[PDB]
């Protein structure tokens, strides 16, 4: 029941398709972005990282949240594609110039009082 | 005619001190015209007004050579009118400051400075605020 | 030291001739670019000081950054900065440029242009009357008076 | 109730025919913005000689804030803070205890020049008119810093400029 | 047409929310005390949710 | 009761109460509720189905004629269950009159898009999604239209905090713009201005 | 600590990091990442100059508001590094020229300016100091460049006896003059190498690298009177390193043997220049001069940095150099270069 | 009512002065440091108190609608004088 409205996909099969479809078209879109963009990144670490951003959500178990989270990507590869985004949103990424922030407790207690 | 605009030209140029008067203001502030004094400043600068002019040519200051401490022969700027002639200059009263003087405070500053900044007078912010949380002093003697 | 005369000397010719003709880039984001507008007016009439804008960034001297800077924005005022043959300058003009201003607490501003490029003259208003702009632009060209490269160049 | 802007028939006459086949060969409309253009150039320029000739300005001018004094040389402002409640950029900053001899007094006061509109809604919510927006408006600084006032900086403002503060606000008090 | 979803709502993935401010978070959900300077109750008739207090610090510049 | 205060006009609340009547009695199977505030304003409080049918009414109906669409836009209020309140204006040149429907939605359920019954959704609707993360259906090109690119959340919902989650900066190692988590150097001060006593006794609620 | 100087915040721009650093050579290569890396935490900056204040705009941007304070300063004048150094608990030496001019000869800034500011420093209470030299510093080496390197770093070590002293070795990025300077030669026609570049070893390091790594330094309570030596991962033959240098620009390499003494004729030609030169003869010594190998100096990697391989950054400092025809091609394309690691 | 600290910087109104071992003073080198002069307090105790003979007496800064909202002092207590708490004059009626 809980009597909810679909947006794509009725079950996870369907949901599960859509987003293999999409991460084709974002792993066949990685050269072409290194490429326009000159960025100076190899395409292996651009399809780690389109791996990763798909890893990031590998959690969700509702066939409607994985619709909106197919659209946003849509939307993401769609912008990409068209040179809409410059190099500095490509890079946005990677977090290059974010120093790494510990994990562990002893450098947490360290730092300050924050978790 | 033409010959009374050259006459008027020429009595321009008498009407500044001379040639040399008339070239310095030229090369001052890049005009000639002449107008009735309306008075002098403590710090040098001369202000003028002409009533046949259109609004906002009709009132005029040269200004000093020589303000607080620096030469102001070539670099002037509005900073250096003080409160009582930037009143008039700018047209909010008719009435200059020599027949309706401000009225004195003895807290009003006696010395107009101009915009200082870069330079080793410029204002740098800080807090003003004292110390709020106070730390413990351990004791100087030792404890065995 | 005859050298030293000869290096002051070009250096006040080249200061000169800097501040002299100073061309800002065709450029403006918001409420403050009104009343550049107004510099521009017969009033004020930046023209008759050697001032005159052109919209290449590659013909340009200065930049007025005269508006609210949004973080879409920021990346393009970035590029045509950078696209500036040198030397360049940059004029901040309003609240919004100096540092956020009105919207300083959004998601989507840029909280000062200085975080972008540097700043030569800060001009507070919001936004600065056409007066106010005009005193930047001279105290820029008082600055500019200032510099002495060729006598830094030559004490080396 | 309206009218139309380009609802007009032209004359099919010869005459009309002939006027508008020299309009067309001989470029009268033409010649008349040159004319209106030439007329131009006889005018006098309404371009003003600044630094030396300013425009003009009213009393109720918002400029550069300053803080003021009573007659005596003691501050007016008294740490209400109704003017930080009512600033809509949060431009100001206040802290405030006991003075020495128990006068309620600031101890930070100040005004973050970046942040501000200068809309004036501080000197309207002021009970005792500490808090003005004097006449003031060339101080351009060379840094961002520069820019951010203090309660020193606001005093030494006022002190610098209150004789024509009072006298603006002589000439415009009974309108509010 | 309805597909039936059996989960419970989830929408964490979809707000851009970094997960640092998702999971090391801690809300208060509470009806706020009436205002012990005044007598006015109508302060006290919705509830409120507000996030853990965090670290404030001095700024180096102005204070 | 005279000079200070805003005069009141009968005539055209009587009016709009009749056209709500009509446009309920008309479209049973979607309108929800109808309402004529004081100041000669009717609205019409639909279920979120009948969102392309009301408008196409509302549209080319002889005796309504609203042909103009003024306003699209959502409410979030997070103490409903479905979060999203979307509103549409629309304005009658042939009868000079204005006209407000209302319907609801929730973070994953999509509305139709009404690009087909007005051309002027369009930026609308993108402008919805962009603020509110509204989906809407059979959109012909739905995406951001406001926010920067890559920009993740929707700031326009309540949740959102005011200065966001990331700031942008100049890095000179990268040579380029970067976006970093938010710090700030003065916190935006929080005020709490509700006054602890009632003010309009007219919209009291009962004490539950 | 002084309560002042209690780290505060997340570590970000608007943050207290306890650090006030006065960053002498801050207007060169190395001292703009210096810069940045301080202001990134929210660090208190002492910029002294004396270049135009137009040559420093680039670093206003690095810091918060009143985190960067700059400051005129003479070389010659102690009075002036005392006022420059009053309040840091932190100071940087950076101070070097590649070349010699007129008035400050390489004595003049290796020699007598470090050894003023870490008397000056220390005189001032001062805590750390950290200086820079070279890794091919010796006393006896053939450019005076080296020795004056050695000279000042016995100097600042009998002037400040806790100073940190790193000892790069070819710093490349961006503006790096090193691998500049071989994207230059292009323009003449040939690249005239020394003995062909076949018996010299090179090992360069990032620039990065070494801006992380004093960052750390400053950090580290056990890297007081410590020396560092900040070298690469990999260790080349000058043939091979200017051979993929070519190929990374993708212009073409055409090599030839030179003698070192005609070569050391072309470096006093371009000596003569008034202008920045383009080569000198110290240059030339230190460009066919092998690396050092010092086993036993802490490096990097006991300062937690990971070295950045020349083969990740080599495209973003060498694209410039490329024609359009090359400008788009990808990092992975060049081949890697061949390595002469043990 | 200057008066400069140890250091030789000056202390406002406020009492505010860097301590020595304090890096903030760095901001002031080659520059200068704000500090405005005339301290209301040393300024308002020269006033002389106004001797009025009635018990209530009503002070609003001086300049009606220019000075501060109008507000009455008690003078009953003779061990002290009535101060405004506005603008700090002081009142007393002819005592002894
Ligand atoms: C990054 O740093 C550096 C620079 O900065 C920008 C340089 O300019 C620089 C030198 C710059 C060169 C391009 C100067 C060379 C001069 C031209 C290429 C002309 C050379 C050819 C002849 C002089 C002209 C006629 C040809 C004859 C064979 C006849 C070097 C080496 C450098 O390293
Ligand atoms: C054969 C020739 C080859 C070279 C040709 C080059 C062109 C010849 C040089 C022409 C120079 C003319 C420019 C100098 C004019 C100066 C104008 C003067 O008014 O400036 C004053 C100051 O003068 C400058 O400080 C010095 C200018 C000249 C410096 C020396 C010039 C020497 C020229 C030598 C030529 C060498 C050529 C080398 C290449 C062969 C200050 O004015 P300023 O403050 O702005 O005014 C502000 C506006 N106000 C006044 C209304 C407020
Ligand atoms: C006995 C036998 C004699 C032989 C015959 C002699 C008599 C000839 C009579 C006719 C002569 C007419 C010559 C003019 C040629 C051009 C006329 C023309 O039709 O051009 C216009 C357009 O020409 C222009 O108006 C030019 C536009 C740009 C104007 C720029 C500035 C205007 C000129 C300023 C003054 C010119 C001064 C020139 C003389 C300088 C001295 C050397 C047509 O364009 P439209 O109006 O759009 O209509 C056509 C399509 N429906
Ligand atoms: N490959 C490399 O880059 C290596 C560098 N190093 C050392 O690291 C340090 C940084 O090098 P790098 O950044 O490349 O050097 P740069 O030439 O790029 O910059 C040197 C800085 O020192 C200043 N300076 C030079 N001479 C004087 C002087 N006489 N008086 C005052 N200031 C002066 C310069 O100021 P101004 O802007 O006024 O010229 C400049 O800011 C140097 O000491 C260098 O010897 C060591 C090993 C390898
Ligand atoms: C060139 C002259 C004589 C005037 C006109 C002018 C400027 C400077 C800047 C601009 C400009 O006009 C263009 C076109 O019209 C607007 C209208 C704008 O809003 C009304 C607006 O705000 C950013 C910007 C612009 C352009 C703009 O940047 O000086
Ligand atoms: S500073 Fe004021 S006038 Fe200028 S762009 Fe911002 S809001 Fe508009
Ligand atoms: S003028 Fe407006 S924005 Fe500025 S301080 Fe006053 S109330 Fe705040
Ligand atoms: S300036 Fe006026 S409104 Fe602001 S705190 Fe002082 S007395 Fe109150
Ligand atoms: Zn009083």
């Amino acid at each position: 029941g809980t009597s909810v409205k679909p947006i794509f996909s009725r079950d996870m099969n369907e949901a599960k398709r859509r987003v293999r479809e999409l991460y084709r078209a974002w792993y066949r879109e990685v050269p072409n972005t290194v490429h326009l963009f000159q960025l100076d990144i190899s395409v292996k670490q651009g399809r780690d990282k389109v791996r990763e951003m798909f890893m990031k959500n590998a959690h969700v178990t509702d066939p409607r949240v994985v619709d909106l989270l197919v659209i946003k990507g849509k939307m993401e590869l769609e912008e990409t594609i068209n040179v809409w985004k410059q190099r500095t949103h490509i890079m946005r990424f990677f977090h290059e110039t974010e120093a790494p922030r510990p994990t562990d407790f002893l450098s947490k207690f360290y730092v300050g009082h924050d978790p | 005619e033409l010959v009374q605009v050259l006459r008027r030209g020429l009595q321009q140029v008498s009407g500044h001190g001379g040639l040399r008067g008339y070239l310095r203001v030229l090369f001052r502030a890049n005009d000639v015209r002449v107008g009735t004094l309306v008075g002098e400043d403590k710090y040098g600068n001369k202000y003028y007004e002409d009533n046949k002019q259109f609004f906002g040519r009709h009132r005029w200051v040269i200004y000093t050579t020589e303000m607080n401490g620096r030469d102001t022969f070539w670099d002037v700027d509005g900073s250096m009118v003080p409160p009582e002639w930037h009143r008039w200059l700018h047209c909010m009263t008719d009435d200059p400051p020599t027949t309706k003087p401000p009225t004195a405070r003895k807290y009003i500053w006696t010395n107009h400075k101009f915009n200082v900044s870069g330079t080793p007078q410029q204002y740098v912010p800080y807090s003003t605020t004292r110390k709020k949380i106070q730390e413990w002093v351990p004791p100087s003697t030792p404890y065995k | 030291s005859r050298g030293e005369y000869v290096v002051a000397k070009l250096d006040d010719l080249v200061n000169w001739a800097r501040r002299s003709s100073l061309w800002p880039m065709t450029f403006g984001l918001a409420c403050c670019a009104v009343e550049m507008m107004h510099m521009a007016a017969p009033r004020y009439d930046m023209d008759r000081f050697g001032v005159v804008f052109r919209a290449s960034p590659r013909q340009s001297d200065v930049m007025i950054v005269a508006g609210t800077l949004t973080n879409k924005m920021a990346p393009a005022l970035r590029k045509v900065y950078d696209q500036m043959p040198e030397p360049r300058y940059v004029v901040s003009m309003g609240s919004c440029a100096n540092g956020g201003g009105y919207y300083h607490y959004s998601y989507s501003v840029v909280r000062g242009c200085d975080r972008i490029v540097p700043v030569d003259i800060y001009v507070p208003g919001c936004p600065p009357t056409a007066e106010a702009l005009l005193y930047g632009i001279l105290q820029l060209q008082r600055k500019i008076k200032r510099e002495k490269r060729l006598r830094i160049w030559y004490r080396r | 109730t309206y009218k139309f802007v380009n609802m007009r028939e032209p004359s099919m006459d010869m005459k009309s025919v002939t006027d508008r086949a020299a309009q067309t060969l001989l470029w009268t409309e033409l010649v008349r913005g040159l004319g209106m253009t030439l007329s131009y150039l006889f005018r006098e320029p309404a371009t003003i000689n600044y630094p030396f000739e300013k425009g003009p300005l009213s009393p109720r001018f918002r400029g550069e804030h300053a803080l003021r004094r009573y007659p005596s040389g003691e501050e007016r402002c008294i740490a209400c803070k109704l003017c930080e409640a009512v600033c809509p950029a949060q431009a100001i900053t206040i802290e405030a205890e006991p003075r020495a001899d128990g006068s309620r007094r600031t101890t930070r006061y100040d005004i973050d020049m970046t942040k501000c509109i200068y809309c004036g809604f501080c000197q309207e919510a002021c009970p005792v008119d500490a808090i003005v927006e004097g006449p003031n408006f060339e101080f351009s600084t060379e840094t961002h810093e520069e820019l951010l006032y203090n309660k020193e900086k606001l005093l030494n403002n006022g002190d610098k400029w209150e004789a024509e503060i009072a006298a603006n606000i002589q000439a415009d008090y009974l309108y509010r | 047409q309805l597909i039936a979803v059996d989960e419970k709502l989830d929408i964490t993935t979809l707000t851009g929310v970094p997960e640092e401010h998702i999971k090391t978070r801690k809300v208060r959900i509470f009806v706020p005390a009436r205002n012990n300077m005044q007598s006015g109750v109508n302060n006290t008739k919705k509830w409120k949710m507000e996030f853990d207090t965090r670290e404030r610090w001095e700024n180096p510049l102005m204070g | 009761t005279r000079p200070t205060i805003r005069p009141r006009n009968d005539v055209v609340h009587k009016q709009l109460s009749a056209f709500g009547q009509y446009v309920a009695e008309i479209l049973p199977k979607y309108v929800q509720q109808v309402q004529v505030s004081c100041f000669n304003e009717l609205e019409i409080f639909i279920h979120p189905d009948g969102v392309i049918p009301v408008l196409t009414f509302l549209r080319d109906h002889t005796n309504a004629q609203f042909k103009s669409l003024a306003d699209l836009t959502a409410v979030d209020v997070p103490t409903r269950q479905n979060r999203f309140e979307i509103v549409y204006n629309l304005l009658s040149l042939r009868f000079n009159s204005r006209i407000r429907v209302k319907t609801y939605t929730d973070e994953l359920t999509p509305i139709e898009s009404s690009v087909t019954v007005y051309k002027a959704a369009n930026w609308y609707e993108r402008e919805i999604w962009d603020m509110f993360g509204v989906f809407f259906a059979n959109h012909p090109d739905l995406r951001r239209i406001l926010t920067d690119y890559g920009f993740e959340g929707h700031p326009f919902r309540k949740d959102f905090p005011l200065s966001g989650y990331v700031e942008l900066r100049y890095d000179d190692e990268v040579k380029r713009v970067v976006a970093e988590p938010v710090e700030l150097a003065q916190e935006f001060r929080k005020f709490d201005l509700n006054s602890p006593w009632e003010a309009f006794p007219a919209y009291r609620q009962p004490p539950e | 600590l002084h309560h002042a100087l209690i780290p505060h915040g997340k570590g970000g721009r608007s943050s207290v990091s306890g650090i006030v650093a006065t960053v002498f050579g801050a207007t060169g290569f190395l001292g703009r990442y210096v810069v940045n890396h301080l202001g990134r935490m929210g660090s208190q900056v002492i910029v002294p100059y004396r270049c135009e204040p137009y040559d420093t705009m680039h670093l206003r941007p690095m810091g918060d508001l009143g985190q960067i304070i700059f400051m005129e300063w003479n070389g010659k004048d102690k009075d002036s590094i005392r006022k420059v150094v009053e309040h840091s608990n932190v100071v940087i030496n950076l101070v070097g020229r590649e070349w010699e001019t007129k008035n400050f000869d390489f004595e003049d800034v290796f020699v007598k300016i470090p050894h003023a500011i870490a008397q000056v420093s220390k005189e001032a209470g001062v805590e750390k100091l950290i200086h820079i030299s070279h890794l091919n510093a010796d006393i006896k080496s053939p450019s005076r460049y080296l020795r004056s390197k050695a000279v000042g770093e016995k100097e600042v070590r009998a002037a400040f006896p806790e100073a940190t002293i790193i000892k790069p070795s070819d710093i490349f990025g961006r503006e790096d003059r090193f691998l500049n300077y071989f994207a230059s030669m292009r323009w003449f026609g040939g690249v005239p190498l020394i003995s062909l570049g076949k018996e010299t070893v090179k090992q360069p390091v990032y620039i990065v690298d070494v801006s992380k790594g004093i960052i750390n330094a400053i950090k580290d309570p056990d890297a007081k009177g410590k020396t560092f030596a900040f070298v690469g991962p990999n260790r080349y033959l000058l043939f091979d390193l200017v051979q993929y240098i070519f190929a990374v620009a993708y212009r073409p390499f055409l090599p030839y043997p030179l003698p070192h003494f005609a070569y050391r004729w072309v470096g006093r030609l371009f000596e003569v220049s008034p202008f920045e030169p383009w080569t000198t003869r110290d240059k030339v010594e230190r460009v066919h001069m092998s690396d050092m190998t010092l086993p036993h100096l802490p490096g990097l990697e006991d300062l937690g940095i990971q070295a950045t391989p020349l083969e990740l950054k080599a495209i973003e400092v060498l694209r410039r150099h490329r024609t359009y025809r090359w400008l788009t091609s990808e990092m992975e394309d060049v081949k890697p270069a061949k390595t002469v690691n043990i | 009512g200057v008066r400069t600290s140890p250091t030789g910087e000056k202390v406002t109104h406020t009492g505010q002065a860097y301590d020595d071992g304090d890096y903030r003073r760095v901001r002031f080198s080659d520059r200068q440091k704000e500090v405005n002069e005339n301290f209301a307090i040393d300024l308002i105790a020269e006033q002389p108190v106004s001797e009025v003979g009635s018990r209530v007496i009503s002070c609003d800064g001086g300049g009606g609608a220019l000075g501060h909202p109008r507000v009455y002092i008690n003078l009953d207590k003779e061990t002290k004088t009535g101060t405004c708490g506005y603008c700090g004059l002081q009142f007393r009626q002819p005592h002894h």
